[PDB]
């Protein structure tokens, strides 16, 4: 799990980046 | 293979500036400066999450990287590719380096770097590609 976590993570902060710059 | 060989630099160059607070065509240089503003400000931004997938990652060594390959491409296996989540990768690799320096002053970025190269031109060679590789990171994040 601890891999799935941080994965999961990044992916919620990438997401949230890429809608920022993106608007 | 340029595209491989201009990511590794861009990426690498990032890292070490990053982790000895030291900075040394054009087109890399446009990248590189990109990833600066955008890299920096997402630790800036996100330093609680990194703090707690830093210490998840129980990172051992310069060498460790398997577990951050894992990652890596656990979070693009939902099938959505983009930027933000590309330099959100490259960003975490920058504080990680940055971590792997405080414990060793002599750890070398390279191995993590080299991790994080070969995930994003291997597995999304095609993609960025038709982004016209570095060029679509600049273009994403260019603000006025
Ligand atoms: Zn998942
Ligand atoms: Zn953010
Ligand atoms: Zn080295
Ligand atoms: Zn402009």
């Amino acid at each position: 799990r601890p891999e799935i976590w941080i994965a999961q993570e990044a992916r919620r902060i990438g997401d949230e980046a890429n809608a920022y710059y993106a608007r | 293979d340029d595209l491989y060989r201009q990511s590794l630099e861009i990426i690498s160059r990032y890292l070490r500036e990053q982790a000895t607070g030291s900075k040394d065509g054009a087109a890399g240089r446009r990248a590189l400066e990109t990833l600066r503003r955008v890299g920096d400000g997402v630790q800036r931004n996100h330093e609680t999450a990194f703090q707690g997938m830093l210490r998840k990652l129980d990172i051992k060594n310069e060498d460790d990287v398997k577990s951050l390959s894992r990652v890596m491409i656990h979070v693009f296996s939902d099938g959505v590719t983009n930027w933000g989540r590309i330099v959100t990768l490259i960003s975490f690799g920058a504080f990680v380096a940055k971590h792997l320096k405080t414990i060793n002053q002599e750890s070398c970025i390279e191995p993590l770097a080299e991790s994080i190269t070969d995930v994003l031109v291997r597995t999304k060679r095609d993609w960025l590609v038709k982004q016209r590789g570095w060029d679509g990171f600049v273009e994403f994040f260019h603000v006025e």
